RNA sequence: GUGGGAGAGGGUGGUGGAAUUCCCGGAGUAGCGGUGAAAUGCGCAGAUACCGGGAGGAACGCCGAUGGCGAAGGCAGCCACCUGGUCCACCCGUGACGCUGAGGCGCGAAAGCGUGGGGAGCAAACCGGAUUAGAUACCCGGGUAGUCCACGCCCUAAACGAUGCGCGCUAGGUCUCUGGGUCUCCUGGGGGCCGAAGCUAACGCGUUAAGCGCGCCGCCUGGGGAGUACGGCCGCAAGGC
């Protein structure tokens, strides 16, 4: 496996029943596709620089993961089916590099 | 007849005429002009002259809507796209700002032969 | 041509990799949306070349700007 | 791709003495392991001409170091060939 | 072999915003467009300019360079996956396994051919408008193949550094990309510039040789007739060798 990091921008609209689902739904994938979760940070609303799909706002979640590296692609798949689900940018993690150090 | 009084003016600059429009504070146009709008036919339309008296024009008939403070926005470059705002500045229309709008793509079309060395 | 001061000069040590931080990349774009040259960026050619890659990452994920528009022309 | 304990189970096996990462025998099975990878990923993406260059290499280098075993060591060549189940 | 690295090297799938075209909707009215100046053209069936929504194709601003990678053609949004080449350090392993290379085989810009797709912008041909003594042409408005994709052909070029590949030797200086280091600097590998010696008809080249050598391949032998004729071979043809 390889070590990677989900991010997903989310409908700000949403109320807890629903954030809930997309969670649900999210993890629920997460663990179809055989990625283990490592850390993982949700930053919710923040305002966007541009809209996306009409909306100035954004939900915003990070998930540190690693998984079956020939298996990633589809996950991104799995993780766009949702409408409520505004963007889905899977990069394959490294390690920090400096300035002014 | 609707009575404004705040609004946008978007002066569009080409180089074959200047063109300004004064629209409503959510893009709805309310009056508008160009080089042709006023006297000129040929070439003429592109001058700063032009320009100006364009310029002036929709202005003048603003504040006939009832228009009195305006946030300018600048599309392309064209000979008295200056002297547009300019006769904007000196129109009696109080200008809250000019903002330079002006498109370009990010590298999208083949353009005409005397466009090209461009893509 | 761009000649103040070196955004990285003042500048904490600061992940170049990090897409996810705006404040620290939105001084790394101008007065329009467009991404600094080296002039004013003031960094290496690999850490350009970096800051680049993690600038536009930053932008398709909807936090730094694609575009802007010029005030007071 | 080649993993560093894949690579490394290969060397092990093909060893001609502990410690020999070296021997024409390891890099005759090296090569054949990253062609047969090569190869693989060549029957699809027909279209990639730049890899296949590289296969081109790689084989021509396995070629080489085969003629220089069996001109060597007919023993030992004959013996790598049938355990690498190649040529043919 | 091990351990680091940089990279528009390649192939596949996905995705992003800017712009153009087009359609829908709001508001708005008399022109817009285009040129040296014009006209063809579009516009009261409401155009251009302005806002909002939709669709689709193609390219990828800033970063971007005098930059990088690639054997060459050539390669530029971002992401993942598949994969090639390459550099450095360590001095670990094999033990001359090397160099070149007529045939062969493979790649090979663009245009072009075949069969299906696709078609926004641009556009040979073409349709018009102008300009001139005439205008075919340049300039303007339209526009078809094509440009895009898949699979298969075609094999050309200012396919250029107009400079075959490999190795060894022969002052330096400066700029730079990328490794290592005792990190002003030194060392390796790329990209430029100026110059020792030397070379060169000159221009120029000069540790990225056009210098001093050796190995091997390709090629040259006045100009036109000519990349023509005849013959062969390849090609669906065009045409190529
Ligand atoms: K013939
Ligand atoms: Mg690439
Ligand atoms: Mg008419
Ligand atoms: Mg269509
Ligand atoms: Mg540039
Ligand atoms: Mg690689
Ligand atoms: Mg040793
Ligand atoms: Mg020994
Ligand atoms: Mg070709
Ligand atoms: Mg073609
Ligand atoms: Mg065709
Ligand atoms: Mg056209
Ligand atoms: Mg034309
Ligand atoms: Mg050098
Ligand atoms: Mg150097
Ligand atoms: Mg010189
Ligand atoms: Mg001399
Ligand atoms: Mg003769
Ligand atoms: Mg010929």
């Amino acid at each position: 496996m390889r070590r990677y990091e989900v991010n997903i921008v989310l409908n700000p609209n949403l109320d807890q029943s629903q954030l809930a689902l997309e969670k649900e739904i999210i993890q629920r994938a997460l663990e179809n596709y055989g990625a283990r979760v490592e850390k993982v940070e949700e930053l919710g609303l923040r305002r966007l620089a541009y809209p996306i799909a009409k909306d100035p706002q954004g939900y915003f979640l990070w998930y540190q993961v690693e998984m079956p590296e020939d298996r990633v692609n589809d996950l991104a798949r799995e993780l766009r089916i949702r409408d409520n689900v505004r963007r889905v940018m899977v990069v394959k993690s490294q390690e920090p590099f400096l300035a002014n150090a | 007849k609707r009575q404004v009084a705040s609004g946008r003016a978007y002066i569009h600059a080409s180089y074959n005429n200047t063109i300004v429009t004064i629209t409503d504070p959510d893009g709805n146009p309310i009056t508008w002009s160009s080089g042709g709008v006023i006297g000129y036919k040929g070439s003429r339309k592109g001058t700063p002259y032009a320009a100006q008296l364009a310029a002036l024009d929709a202005a003048k008939k603003a504040m006939a809507y009832g228009m009195q403070s305006v946030d300018v926005i600048v599309r392309g470059t064209g000979a008295g796209r200056e002297q547009a705002i300019r006769a904007l500045q000196a129109s009696g229309l109080q200008v809250k700002s000019i903002v330079d709008d002006t498109p370009v793509p990010h590298n999208g079309c083949r353009p005409k032969k005397k466009f090209r060395k461009a893509s | 041509p761009s000649r103040k001061a070196k955004v990285k000069a003042t500048l904490g040590e600061f992940d170049l990799r990090d897409y996810r931080n705006v404040e620290v990349l939105k001084r790394f774009l101008s007065e329009t949306g467009k991404i600094l040259p080296r002039r004013r960026t003031g960094l290496s050619a690999k850490e350009q070349r970096i800051l680049a890659k993690t600038i536009k990452r930053a932008r398709i994920l909807g936090l730094l700007p694609f575009t802007e528009k010029l005030v007071r022309k | 791709p080649i993993t560093k304990e894949e690579k490394q189970k290969v060397i092990q096996e093909f060893a001609r003495f502990p410690g020999d990462t070296g021997s024409t025998e390891v890099q005759v099975a090296l090569l054949t392991l990253r062609i047969n990878r090569l190869s693989e990923h060549l029957k699809v993406h027909k279209k990639d001409h730049h890899s296949h260059r590289g296969l081109l290499m790689m084989v021509g280098q396995r070629r080489r170091l085969l003629r220089y075993l069996q001109r060597e060591d007919p023993e030992r060549y004959r013996a790598l060939i049938e355990k690498l189940g190649i040529r043919g």
